[PDB]
Protein backbone atom coordinates (compact mmCIF):
# COMPACT_ATOMS: atom_id res chain seq x y z
CA UNK A 1 0.00 0.00 0.00
CA UNK A 2 1.27 3.12 -1.03
CA UNK A 3 0.51 5.58 1.75
CA UNK A 4 0.85 10.08 1.65
CA UNK A 5 0.60 12.38 4.44
CA UNK A 6 -2.47 15.39 4.40
CA UNK A 7 -1.89 18.50 3.14
CA UNK A 8 -3.66 20.88 5.64
CA UNK A 9 -4.79 24.62 4.92
CA UNK A 10 -7.11 26.36 7.60
CA UNK A 11 -8.97 29.33 6.67
CA UNK A 12 -11.77 31.41 6.22
CA UNK A 13 -14.57 31.52 3.44
CA UNK A 14 -14.69 35.29 3.05
CA UNK A 15 -12.45 37.67 3.99
CA UNK A 16 -12.08 38.12 7.87
CA UNK A 17 -13.80 41.00 9.57
CA UNK A 18 -14.27 41.56 13.33
CA UNK A 19 -17.96 40.43 14.42
CA UNK A 20 -19.34 39.56 11.26
CA UNK A 21 -19.99 35.55 10.64
CA UNK A 22 -18.35 33.86 8.46
CA UNK A 23 -17.13 30.32 8.03
CA UNK A 24 -14.20 28.44 9.16
CA UNK A 25 -12.86 26.15 6.33
CA UNK A 26 -10.00 22.92 7.14
CA UNK A 27 -9.06 21.59 3.65
CA UNK A 28 -7.15 18.43 4.01
CA UNK A 29 -5.88 16.58 1.63
CA UNK A 30 -3.22 14.29 -0.53
CA UNK A 31 -3.62 11.60 1.86
CA UNK A 32 -3.87 8.18 1.82
CA UNK A 33 -5.84 5.68 3.52
CA UNK A 34 -9.13 7.62 3.75
CA UNK A 35 -9.44 7.11 7.87
CA UNK A 36 -8.66 10.33 8.85
CA UNK A 37 -9.32 12.72 11.97
CA UNK A 38 -10.03 16.64 11.77
CA UNK A 39 -11.15 18.52 14.85
CA UNK A 40 -11.49 22.57 14.52
CA UNK A 41 -10.33 24.20 17.86
CA UNK A 42 -11.57 27.58 19.62
CA UNK A 43 -9.13 28.41 21.73
CA UNK A 44 -7.92 25.06 22.06
CA UNK A 45 -11.26 23.22 22.53
CA UNK A 46 -13.21 21.28 19.48
CA UNK A 47 -16.33 23.24 18.22
CA UNK A 48 -19.31 21.73 17.46
CA UNK A 49 -21.45 21.26 14.60
CA UNK A 50 -18.73 20.65 12.49
CA UNK A 51 -19.66 19.06 9.11
CA UNK A 52 -17.28 17.56 5.84
CA UNK A 53 -17.79 17.21 2.75
CA UNK A 54 -18.31 13.58 1.31
CA UNK A 55 -15.16 11.64 0.38
CA UNK A 56 -13.38 12.33 -2.86
CA UNK A 57 -10.34 11.88 -4.33
CA UNK A 58 -7.77 13.41 -6.55
CA UNK A 59 -5.88 12.38 -10.34
CA UNK A 60 -3.23 10.17 -8.22
CA UNK A 61 -6.06 9.10 -5.84
CA UNK A 62 -5.36 10.45 -2.76
CA UNK A 63 -8.22 12.14 -0.76
CA UNK A 64 -9.02 15.04 -0.04
CA UNK A 65 -12.27 16.55 2.67
CA UNK A 66 -13.23 19.74 3.44
CA UNK A 67 -14.47 20.40 7.15
CA UNK A 68 -16.30 23.72 8.02
CA UNK A 69 -18.62 25.23 10.29
CA UNK A 70 -20.25 28.84 10.83
CA UNK A 71 -18.02 30.84 13.02
CA UNK A 72 -17.76 34.98 14.01
CA UNK A 73 -14.07 35.79 14.16
CA UNK A 74 -12.44 38.63 16.53
CA UNK A 75 -9.59 39.95 17.80
CA UNK A 76 -10.22 37.56 21.20
CA UNK A 77 -10.36 33.97 20.00
CA UNK A 78 -8.21 32.03 18.36
CA UNK A 79 -9.10 28.95 15.84
CA UNK A 80 -6.77 25.93 14.46
CA UNK A 81 -7.38 22.51 12.62
CA UNK A 82 -5.90 19.75 14.21
CA UNK A 83 -5.64 16.21 12.10
CA UNK A 84 -4.54 13.15 13.04
CA UNK A 85 -3.93 10.06 10.04
CA UNK A 86 -2.01 6.83 10.38
CA UNK A 87 1.40 8.80 7.97
CA UNK A 88 1.63 11.05 11.56
CA UNK A 89 3.58 10.59 14.11
CA UNK A 90 0.82 12.19 16.44
CA UNK A 91 -2.07 14.76 15.31
CA UNK A 92 -1.09 18.19 13.64
CA UNK A 93 -2.00 21.27 14.27
CA UNK A 94 -1.99 24.16 12.14
CA UNK A 95 -3.33 27.91 13.55
CA UNK A 96 -5.66 29.67 11.85
CA UNK A 97 -3.69 32.49 10.03
CA UNK A 98 -5.97 35.70 9.35
CA UNK A 99 -3.88 36.37 6.01
CA UNK A 100 -3.55 32.83 4.44
CA UNK B 1 -17.20 26.18 -21.42
CA UNK B 2 -16.64 23.96 -24.85
CA UNK B 3 -15.71 20.96 -23.07
CA UNK B 4 -17.25 19.19 -20.12
CA UNK B 5 -16.29 16.19 -18.07
CA UNK B 6 -18.44 13.63 -15.75
CA UNK B 7 -16.96 11.81 -13.32
CA UNK B 8 -17.86 9.29 -10.31
CA UNK B 9 -15.20 8.41 -7.72
CA UNK B 10 -15.77 5.42 -5.49
CA UNK B 11 -14.33 4.56 -2.57
CA UNK B 12 -14.67 0.72 -1.23
CA UNK B 13 -13.22 0.12 2.28
CA UNK B 14 -12.59 -3.42 4.46
CA UNK B 15 -13.16 -3.59 7.64
CA UNK B 16 -12.23 -6.77 8.94
CA UNK B 17 -14.50 -8.54 11.72
CA UNK B 18 -16.68 -5.31 11.48
CA UNK B 19 -19.30 -6.11 8.96
CA UNK B 20 -19.00 -5.52 5.09
CA UNK B 21 -16.95 -2.76 3.40
CA UNK B 22 -17.97 0.70 3.70
CA UNK B 23 -18.84 2.04 -0.05
CA UNK B 24 -19.36 5.71 -0.52
CA UNK B 25 -19.39 7.43 -4.47
CA UNK B 26 -19.41 11.00 -5.33
CA UNK B 27 -20.54 12.25 -8.67
CA UNK B 28 -19.07 15.42 -10.35
CA UNK B 29 -19.91 17.42 -13.54
CA UNK B 30 -17.05 19.72 -13.85
CA UNK B 31 -16.06 21.14 -10.49
CA UNK B 32 -19.05 20.68 -9.37
CA UNK B 33 -20.68 17.61 -7.23
CA UNK B 34 -24.11 16.62 -7.94
CA UNK B 35 -24.66 13.12 -5.82
CA UNK B 36 -23.58 10.56 -3.19
CA UNK B 37 -24.41 7.61 -1.72
CA UNK B 38 -23.15 6.08 1.38
CA UNK B 39 -23.97 2.39 2.35
CA UNK B 40 -23.73 3.49 6.33
CA UNK B 41 -26.40 6.20 6.13
CA UNK B 42 -29.61 5.25 7.86
CA UNK B 43 -31.61 3.80 4.37
CA UNK B 44 -29.06 3.86 1.48
CA UNK B 45 -29.59 5.38 -1.32
CA UNK B 46 -28.29 8.03 -4.45
CA UNK B 47 -28.71 11.65 -2.93
CA UNK B 48 -28.85 14.74 -4.62
CA UNK B 49 -25.93 17.24 -3.45
CA UNK B 50 -26.66 20.03 -5.96
CA UNK B 51 -30.20 21.58 -5.95
CA UNK B 52 -30.77 21.32 -9.68
CA UNK B 53 -30.73 17.88 -9.34
CA UNK B 54 -33.87 17.89 -7.31
CA UNK B 55 -36.25 17.92 -10.27
CA UNK B 56 -35.37 14.76 -11.14
CA UNK B 57 -37.97 12.71 -10.76
CA UNK B 58 -38.13 9.13 -8.10
CA UNK B 59 -37.50 6.94 -11.15
CA UNK B 60 -34.74 8.74 -11.66
CA UNK B 61 -32.98 7.98 -7.96
CA UNK B 62 -34.47 4.53 -7.54
CA UNK B 63 -32.36 3.59 -10.59
CA UNK B 64 -29.61 5.15 -9.76
CA UNK B 65 -29.59 3.63 -6.34
CA UNK B 66 -29.89 0.11 -7.94
CA UNK B 67 -26.59 0.66 -10.06
CA UNK B 68 -24.56 1.82 -7.04
CA UNK B 69 -25.67 -0.97 -5.00
CA UNK B 70 -25.14 -3.56 -7.97
CA UNK B 71 -21.66 -2.04 -8.10
CA UNK B 72 -20.92 -2.35 -4.43
CA UNK B 73 -21.78 -5.77 -4.36
CA UNK B 74 -19.30 -6.57 -7.65
CA UNK B 75 -16.70 -4.06 -5.67
CA UNK B 76 -16.73 -6.39 -2.44
CA UNK B 77 -16.18 -9.68 -4.46
CA UNK B 78 -13.70 -7.80 -6.12
CA UNK B 79 -12.23 -6.82 -2.56
CA UNK B 80 -11.89 -10.62 -1.89
CA UNK B 81 -10.37 -11.59 -5.25
CA UNK B 82 -7.70 -8.50 -4.81
CA UNK B 83 -7.10 -9.80 -0.92
CA UNK B 84 -6.53 -13.36 -2.81
CA UNK B 85 -4.21 -12.48 -6.13
CA UNK B 86 -2.04 -10.68 -3.63
CA UNK B 87 -1.83 -12.92 -0.90
CA UNK B 88 -2.85 -10.93 2.26
CA UNK B 89 -4.66 -11.84 4.93
CA UNK B 90 -7.76 -11.46 5.97
CA UNK B 91 -7.23 -9.24 9.15
CA UNK B 92 -5.97 -6.12 7.67
CA UNK B 93 -8.20 -3.19 6.07
CA UNK B 94 -7.68 -2.37 1.91
CA UNK B 95 -9.43 0.09 -0.66
CA UNK B 96 -10.51 -0.39 -3.76
CA UNK B 97 -10.95 3.42 -5.80
CA UNK B 98 -12.65 3.45 -9.21
CA UNK B 99 -13.18 6.38 -11.07
CA UNK B 100 -15.55 6.91 -14.51
CA UNK B 101 -17.06 8.67 -16.70
CA UNK B 102 -16.86 10.99 -19.74
CA UNK B 103 -15.16 14.28 -21.13
CA UNK B 104 -17.57 16.07 -23.74
CA UNK B 105 -15.78 18.01 -26.46
CA UNK B 106 -17.28 20.91 -27.95
CA UNK B 107 -17.74 18.73 -31.36
CA UNK B 108 -20.53 17.39 -29.21
CA UNK B 109 -18.81 13.33 -29.41
CA UNK B 110 -16.86 12.05 -26.68
CA UNK B 111 -13.18 13.36 -26.24
CA UNK B 112 -12.17 10.88 -23.84
CA UNK B 113 -13.84 7.64 -21.73
CA UNK B 114 -12.51 6.19 -18.36
CA UNK B 115 -13.19 3.53 -15.66
CA UNK B 116 -9.39 2.81 -13.86
CA UNK B 117 -9.27 1.65 -10.33
CA UNK B 118 -6.89 1.47 -7.77
CA UNK B 119 -6.06 -0.64 -4.63
CA UNK B 120 -4.27 0.64 -1.75
CA UNK B 121 -4.09 3.90 -3.43
CA UNK B 122 -1.56 2.36 -6.78
CA UNK B 123 -2.87 2.46 -9.90
CA UNK B 124 -4.00 -1.39 -10.85
CA UNK B 125 -6.06 -1.28 -14.21
CA UNK B 126 -7.48 1.20 -16.44
CA UNK B 127 -9.30 1.22 -19.57
CA UNK B 128 -7.78 2.56 -22.26
CA UNK B 129 -8.62 5.49 -24.54
CA UNK B 130 -10.00 3.71 -27.42
CA UNK B 131 -12.27 2.11 -24.92
CA UNK B 132 -11.07 -1.37 -26.62
CA UNK B 133 -8.24 -2.52 -24.24
CA UNK B 134 -6.65 -2.15 -20.64
CA UNK B 135 -3.48 -1.15 -19.03
CA UNK B 136 -2.51 -3.53 -16.48
CA UNK B 137 0.08 -1.99 -13.48
CA UNK B 138 1.60 -5.09 -12.03
CA UNK B 139 0.97 -8.88 -12.84
CA UNK B 140 -1.74 -9.46 -10.37
CA UNK B 141 -3.54 -7.24 -12.16
CA UNK B 142 -2.89 -9.31 -15.20
CA UNK B 143 -5.60 -11.95 -13.38
CA UNK B 144 -8.39 -8.99 -13.70
CA UNK B 145 -7.31 -8.25 -17.46
CA UNK B 146 -7.82 -11.69 -18.39
CA UNK B 147 -10.98 -12.08 -16.87
CA UNK B 148 -12.45 -8.89 -18.46
CA UNK B 149 -10.88 -9.42 -21.62
CA UNK B 150 -12.81 -12.62 -21.59
CA UNK B 151 -16.29 -11.27 -20.80
CA UNK B 152 -16.36 -8.28 -23.32
CA UNK B 153 -15.99 -5.71 -20.77
CA UNK B 154 -14.43 -3.64 -22.08
CA UNK B 155 -17.37 -2.79 -24.90
CA UNK B 156 -19.92 -2.76 -22.00
CA UNK B 157 -18.23 0.69 -21.06
CA UNK B 158 -17.80 1.62 -24.46
CA UNK B 159 -21.29 1.46 -25.04
CA UNK B 160 -21.91 3.56 -21.69
CA UNK B 161 -19.31 6.22 -22.25
CA UNK B 162 -20.23 6.93 -25.93
CA UNK B 163 -23.95 7.14 -25.18
CA UNK B 164 -26.01 7.51 -21.49
CA UNK B 165 -22.78 9.17 -19.66
CA UNK B 166 -22.36 11.79 -22.39
CA UNK B 167 -26.81 11.62 -22.78
CA UNK B 168 -26.52 12.10 -18.77
CA UNK B 169 -23.56 14.59 -19.03
CA UNK B 170 -25.78 17.34 -21.67
CA UNK B 171 -29.19 16.86 -19.08
CA UNK B 172 -26.93 17.82 -16.24
CA UNK B 173 -25.51 20.42 -17.91
CA UNK B 174 -29.24 21.60 -19.06
CA UNK B 175 -30.68 21.81 -15.63
CA UNK B 176 -27.47 22.75 -14.08
CA UNK B 177 -26.93 25.19 -16.53
CA UNK B 178 -26.75 28.91 -14.77
CA UNK B 179 -24.23 27.39 -12.63
CA UNK B 180 -22.94 24.92 -14.81
CA UNK B 181 -21.94 27.36 -17.43
CA UNK B 182 -21.30 29.87 -15.43
CA UNK B 183 -17.65 30.86 -15.60
CA UNK B 184 -16.80 33.39 -12.28
CA UNK B 185 -13.93 34.94 -12.77
CA UNK B 186 -11.58 35.59 -9.71
CA UNK B 187 -11.58 38.50 -7.38
CA UNK B 188 -8.08 39.46 -7.10
CA UNK B 189 -5.90 41.29 -4.57
CA UNK B 190 -2.38 41.43 -3.63
CA UNK B 191 -1.22 42.30 -0.08
CA UNK B 192 1.88 43.27 2.05
CA UNK B 193 3.55 42.61 5.25
CA UNK B 194 6.68 42.97 6.47
CA UNK B 195 8.77 40.36 7.66
CA UNK B 196 11.38 42.80 8.77
CA UNK B 197 12.70 46.34 8.32
CA UNK B 198 14.04 44.88 5.22
CA UNK B 199 11.77 42.75 3.28
CA UNK B 200 8.19 42.20 2.60
CA UNK B 201 5.88 39.43 2.24
CA UNK B 202 3.51 40.05 -1.43
CA UNK B 203 0.94 37.55 -1.82
CA UNK B 204 -1.45 37.66 -4.76
CA UNK B 205 -5.05 36.57 -3.92
CA UNK B 206 -7.63 34.99 -5.96
CA UNK B 207 -11.07 34.84 -4.93
CA UNK B 208 -14.39 32.65 -5.67
CA UNK B 209 -13.76 31.97 -8.85
CA UNK B 210 -15.01 28.96 -10.86
CA UNK B 211 -14.00 26.40 -12.38
CA UNK B 212 -10.84 25.26 -10.51
CA UNK B 213 -8.46 25.83 -12.75
CA UNK B 214 -6.38 28.44 -12.53
CA UNK B 215 -2.97 30.08 -12.75
CA UNK B 216 -1.20 32.10 -10.00
CA UNK B 217 2.87 33.18 -11.20
CA UNK B 218 4.67 36.21 -9.59
CA UNK B 219 6.78 37.66 -11.68
CA UNK B 220 9.73 39.71 -11.62
CA UNK B 221 11.57 41.66 -14.66
CA UNK B 222 9.42 39.48 -16.80
CA UNK B 223 9.48 35.82 -15.89
CA UNK B 224 8.69 33.56 -13.34
CA UNK B 225 10.03 33.44 -9.86
CA UNK B 226 8.68 29.78 -9.53
CA UNK B 227 11.28 28.56 -7.13
CA UNK B 228 11.26 31.68 -4.64
CA UNK B 229 6.85 31.98 -4.52
CA UNK B 230 5.02 29.67 -2.23
CA UNK B 231 2.00 28.91 -4.12
CA UNK B 232 -1.21 26.94 -2.08
CA UNK B 233 -2.87 24.01 -3.63
CA UNK B 234 -6.43 25.16 -4.87
CA UNK B 235 -9.00 24.93 -2.12
CA UNK B 236 -13.00 25.26 -2.27
CA UNK B 237 -14.64 28.01 -0.53
CA UNK B 238 -17.12 25.59 0.77
CA UNK B 239 -19.90 27.58 -1.42
CA UNK B 240 -18.80 26.44 -4.64
CA UNK B 241 -16.30 28.44 -5.81
CA UNK B 242 -12.58 28.07 -5.04
CA UNK B 243 -9.84 30.36 -3.75
CA UNK B 244 -5.78 30.65 -4.39
CA UNK B 245 -2.84 32.35 -3.41
CA UNK B 246 0.80 32.52 -4.03
CA UNK B 247 3.45 34.88 -2.19
CA UNK B 248 6.61 35.61 -2.51
CA UNK B 249 9.37 37.76 0.28
CA UNK B 250 11.32 40.72 -1.53
CA UNK B 251 13.32 43.12 -0.51
CA UNK B 252 11.73 46.27 0.61
CA UNK B 253 13.08 48.74 -2.58
CA UNK B 254 12.73 45.70 -5.35
CA UNK B 255 8.75 45.83 -4.43
CA UNK B 256 7.45 47.07 -7.72
CA UNK B 257 9.59 45.06 -9.67
CA UNK B 258 6.82 42.38 -9.05
CA UNK B 259 3.97 41.27 -10.57
CA UNK B 260 1.40 38.71 -10.34
CA UNK B 261 -0.05 37.40 -13.44
CA UNK B 262 -3.37 35.35 -13.28
CA UNK B 263 -5.14 33.53 -16.18
CA UNK B 264 -8.73 31.89 -15.86
CA UNK B 265 -11.71 31.25 -18.10
CA UNK B 266 -14.06 33.72 -16.52
CA UNK B 267 -11.09 36.54 -17.46
CA UNK B 268 -11.24 37.92 -20.83
CA UNK B 269 -7.84 39.04 -20.32
CA UNK B 270 -5.13 37.82 -18.32
CA UNK B 271 -4.50 39.44 -14.85
CA UNK B 272 -1.71 41.96 -14.21
CA UNK B 273 -1.59 42.68 -10.58
CA UNK B 274 1.23 44.66 -8.13
CA UNK B 275 1.32 45.80 -4.61
CA UNK B 276 -0.71 49.15 -4.59
CA UNK B 277 0.16 50.85 -1.26
C1 LIG C 1 -17.75 4.06 -11.51
C2 LIG C 1 -16.88 4.85 -10.54
C3 LIG C 1 -17.57 4.68 -9.20
C4 LIG C 1 -18.33 3.36 -9.17
C5 LIG C 1 -19.56 3.36 -8.28
C6 LIG C 1 -20.78 2.80 -8.97
C7 LIG C 1 -21.77 3.87 -9.40
C8 LIG C 1 -21.32 4.62 -10.63
C9 LIG C 1 -22.39 4.63 -11.69
C10 LIG C 1 -23.52 5.56 -11.31
C11 LIG C 1 -24.86 5.12 -11.86
C12 LIG C 1 -25.17 5.78 -13.18
C13 LIG C 1 -24.29 5.22 -14.27
C14 LIG C 1 -24.31 3.71 -14.35
C15 LIG C 1 -23.02 3.15 -14.90
C16 LIG C 1 -23.29 1.84 -15.61
O1 LIG C 1 -24.39 1.63 -16.08
O2 LIG C 1 -22.27 0.88 -15.72
C17 LIG C 1 -21.39 1.05 -16.81
C18 LIG C 1 -21.65 -0.07 -17.79
O3 LIG C 1 -23.04 -0.26 -17.92
C19 LIG C 1 -21.00 -1.35 -17.31
O4 LIG C 1 -21.72 -2.43 -17.88
ZN1 LIG D 1 -20.00 24.82 -21.65
ZN1 LIG E 1 6.19 -12.64 -11.66
ZN1 LIG F 1 1.18 39.78 2.94
ZN1 LIG G 1 18.17 46.77 9.51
Amino acid sequence: AIQRTPKIQVYSRHPPENGKPNFLNCYVSGFHPSDIEVDLLKNGEKMGKVEHSDLSFSKDWSFYLLYYTEFTPNEKDEYACRVNHVTLSGPRTVKWDRDM
Amino acid sequence: AGSHSMRYFSTTVSRPGRGEPRFIVVGYVDDTQFVRFDSDAASPKMEPRAPWMEQEGPEYWEEQTRRVKDAAQTFRVSLGNLRGYYNQSEAGSHTLQTMSGCDLGPDGRLLRGYYQQAYDGRDYIALNEDLRSWTAADEAAQNTQRKWEAAGVAEQWRAYLEGECLESLRRYLENGKETLQRAEPPKTHVTHHPVSDHEATLRCWALGFYPAEITLTWQRDGEDQTQDTELVETRPGGDGTFQKWGAVVVPSGEEQRYTCHVQHEGLPEPLTLRWEP
